[PDB]
């Protein structure tokens, strides 16, 4: 709940799971895929898109039950005159299944000649350079997209949400709820003690 | 894989590397254009060397790709402008010799002194404000005897070398290279061969002659007051009485010809001094013109990187009115904007080119170019024409909402526009058709002066103010000839200016004349405008014309509607003298 109204993010789209219902919802495993892309590649990050980035680099499933966090830096990072720090794969001879990382520096084979090592014709370099420049427009700025993965398996979910606590009223016949025990009575002081493990 | 699938891999590989090198070539040249520094000269040569070498090495790898197996009506047009032979198709001996001639003709034209006195604004004031017959004649006769003699031997070799270069790229003569851009071959339904471009202009020029005869007779009958003896009532006009050195720009003649002295043109210079205009409000009011019409807005970096102020005393440079396109979403304008009326009309000229480059923003680098050379300047003319109507300047901040359009006021407004738009139309049509016959063989190499002067009297109406010989050379001293450029882009610019204006003014409930139109708060006229701007190089120019006008051929009809009140006033005024000119008259 504090990560939604922090006034420090540009875009905040949630697919499947509503952004106002995950506060009190339990989750089994919570993942985070932090990466930086271009400006025009932000719209491609969606369950059901295609292209040269969402198909060969980061593949997204058909259905997604999570949120997409993405903001703008364009400062404290980037460079003037061109960005020569990060790279990104453009073409690939084979597809990739969703939720899979490719760390192989292979060579794309466009024609019928065998590549991988020898270049010159029909053997281009797939890893391309970015262009994060603060003197361009909006679609040429670096956007750090942090994709969250919300899974629900048979394992006991231990990641839920903090419950809001109230005050403590005594000497009144009001209703209370301690450890899921709904009761209505007077919470009078007591002198006797119980057990530390009960 | 097939052929079209592997061809798309080379496109994304070249676009991701050419935009990085082209940005450094424009950024290195921008530093020299904003601050005079000897260190910026080396950065421009180093950035241009890598760009010139990378473009030639990538075009060789695309030579083996077949130019007839890719069908997509988009990728086919990109290979035609990349797999070209270029100027390097000849031998290594004639390649370095041809580049040397292009550097010598530009040095003499830029250093042409008359002893000293420079060309502009040196001899420009003598050929305009002088009011004498024996004073401005020496400034024109001495220019041909000094500049024309040094450019004569360099122009003879320019014809034979450029002719062989065009024959190696599967053409007939050198005239087909400039006309090859308009030629479309490979699409379906949008074909336009060279057999139609030869007849589209020769037909519309026959109907513009009655409009030119009334305009030429008004200038001839006006100079009879200053000197009756030197000016024949039925003759032509000397070459030293046209304002320009070459007789091309007739704008300087507006100061000597004034139809009405009671209702002059409007002046919005004093209206901006009181309303606080620090050379920043001009671009703010010009931004709204491209918002409520249906066009994309500006960017945040446009107001922080484009130098639109004054260099001051600590810095100094130049600021020629020309739009820049660094690429990758970077657009800058280098224009010294002051607080007057001259800078207000010219601000919308280069502003129209900014919206053009922003149209094909999501397109590859090989599609970020116009369909032809005569379309880039056509976008800036339709924006500056609507920015001069008194009705357009009324709804904004400057000017008075109490001013109305008068019949006598529009007479002086159409006179200054006829001496620039259609004022250079007969000179451009003559110079373009004259060079096309030299490479063919219809004009001998030793009969240039005998042919150039006899054609001016039959079309333009300029005789010989001083007898010469066959040694001088006039067309070699032109900015578009000594620097290797085409003049056909200016002829179609004047015709396409009124064709795109009539279509936008028709949906805005502004029919009839085009001088009273006002493109403002019209969402319908902006939708059809963005169609031809987004196409860029992706679609031929025949489709870009139909989406706005409706046809695929030029027409002189919209050009006459804008000059309809001017054509009527010149008919009832030039009837007292003579309508036409006698080619048999000579001042000598």
């Amino acid at each position: 709940s504090v990560l939604y109204n922090s006034a420090s993010f540009s875009t905040f789209k949630c697919y499947g799971v509503s952004p106002t219902k995950l506060n009190d919802l339990c989750f089994t495993n919570v993942y985070a895929d932090s990466f930086v892309i271009r400006g025009d590649e932000v719209r491609q990050i969606a369950p059901g898109q295609t292209g040269k980035i969402a198909d060969y680099n980061y593949k997204l499933p058909d259905d997604f039950t999570g949120c997409v966090i993405a903001w703008n830096s364009n400062n404290l990072d980037s460079k003037v005159g061109g960005n020569y720090n990060y790279l990104y794969r453009l073409f690939r001879k084979s597809n990739l299944k969703p939720f899979e990382r490719d760390i192989s520096t292979e060579i794309y084979q466009a024609g019928s000649t065998p590549c991988n090592g020898v270049e010159g014709f029909n053997c281009y370099f797939p890893l391309q350079s970015y262009g994060f420049q603060p003197t361009n427009g909006v679609g040429y700025q670096p956007y750090r997209v942090v994709v969250l993965s919300f899974e629900l398996l048979h394992a006991p979910a231990t990641v839920c949400g903090p419950k809001k606590s109230t005050n403590l009223v005594k000497n009144k016949c009001v209703n209370f709820n301690f450890n899921g025990l709904t009761g209505t009575g007077v919470l009078t002081e007591s002198n006797k003690k119980f057990l530390p493990f009960q | 894989s097939t052929i079209e699938e592997q061809a798309k891999t080379f496109l994304d590989k070249f676009n991701h590397e050419a935009e990085d090198l082209f940005y450094q070539s424009s950024l290195a040249s921008w530093n020299y254009n904003t601050n005079i520094t000897e260190e910026n000269v080396q950065n421009m040569n180093n950035a241009g060397d890598k760009w010139s070498a990378f473009l030639k090495e990538q075009s060789t790898l695309a030579q083996m790709y077949p130019l007839q197996e890719i069908q997509n009506l988009t990728v086919k047009l990109q290979l035609q402008a990349l797999q070209q032979n270029g100027s390097s198709v000849l031998s290594e001996d004639k390649s370095k010799r041809l580049n040397t001639i292009l550097n010598t003709m530009s040095t003499i034209y830029s250093t042409g002194k008359v002893c000293c006195l420079l060309l502009e604004p040196g001899l420009n004031e003598i050929m305009a404000n002088s009011l004498d017959y024996n004073e401005r004649l020496w400034a024109w006769e001495s220019w041909r005897s000094e500049v024309g003699k040094q450019l004569r031997p360099l122009y003879e070799e320019y014809v034979v070398l450029k002719n062989e270069m065009a024959r190696a790229n599967h053409y007939e003569d050198y005239g087909d290279y400039w006309r090859g851009d308009y030629e479309v071959n490979g699409v379906d339904g949008y074909d336009y061969s060279r057999g139609q471009l030869i007849e589209d202009v020769e037909h519309t020029f026959e109907e513009i002659k009655p409009l030119y005869e009334h305009l030429h007779a008004y200038v001839r009958a006006k100079l009879m007051n200053a000197y009756p003896s030197y000016i024949s009532p039925i003759g032509c006009l000397p070459a030293h009485l046209l304002g320009d050195m070459w007789g091309r720009f007739w704008t300087n003649l507006y100061s000597l010809t004034v139809p009405f002295g009671q209702k002059p043109n409007i002046d919005v210079t004093d209206a901006m001094v009181d309303q606080a205009w620090d050379a920043q409000r001009i671009f703010k009011e010009a931004e709204k013109f491209f918002v409520s019409v249906g066009l994309p807005n500006m960017t945040q970096g446009f107001w922080e990187n484009s130098m639109l102020t004054d260099p001051g005393n600590v810095q100094k440079a130049v600021c020629h009115p020309t739009a820049w396109d660094l690429g990758k979403g970077d657009f800058r304008i280098l224009m010294c904007t002051k607080v007057t009326m001259d800078d207000f009309l010219t601000a919308h000229h280069e502003m129209g080119h900014i919206q053009y480059d922003m149209a094909y923003a999501a397109q590859p680098f090989l599609l970020r170019n116009g369909a032809n050379e005569g379309f880039h300047e056509a976008v800036g003319e339709i924006m500056s024409l609507s920015a001069a109507t008194p009705k357009h300047l009324k709804s904004i901040g400057l000017l008075s909402p109490d001013f109305q359009e008068d019949n006598e006021t529009e007479i002086n407004f159409l006179l200054k526009q006829a001496l620039t738009i259609v004022g250079t139309l007969p000179f451009t049509y003559m110079l373009e058709k004259w060079r096309w016959m030299v490479f063919k063989g219809e004009i001998p190499k030793d009969q240039w002066m005998k042919k150039w002067w006899e054609m001016k009297r039959e079309i333009v109406g300029v005789v010989e103010p001083v007898p010469h010989d066959e040694t001088y050379c006039d067309p070699a001293s032109l900015f578009h000839v000594s620097n290797d450029y085409s003049f056909i882009r200016y002829y179609t610019r004047t015709l396409y200016q009124f064709q795109f204006q009539e279509a936008l003014c028709q949906a805005a409930k502004h029919e009839g004349p085009l001088h009273k139109c006002d493109i403002s708060n019209s969402t319908e006229a902006g939708q059809k405008l963005f169609n031809m701007l987004r196409l860029g190089k992706s679609e031929p120019w025949t489709l870009a014309l139909e989406n706005v006008v409706g046809a695929k051929n030029m027409n002189v009809r919209p050009l006459l509607n804008y000059f309809e009140p001017l054509f009527t006033w010149l008919k009832d005024q030039n009837k007292n003298s003579f309508v036409g000119w006698s080619t048999d008259w000579s001042p000598y």
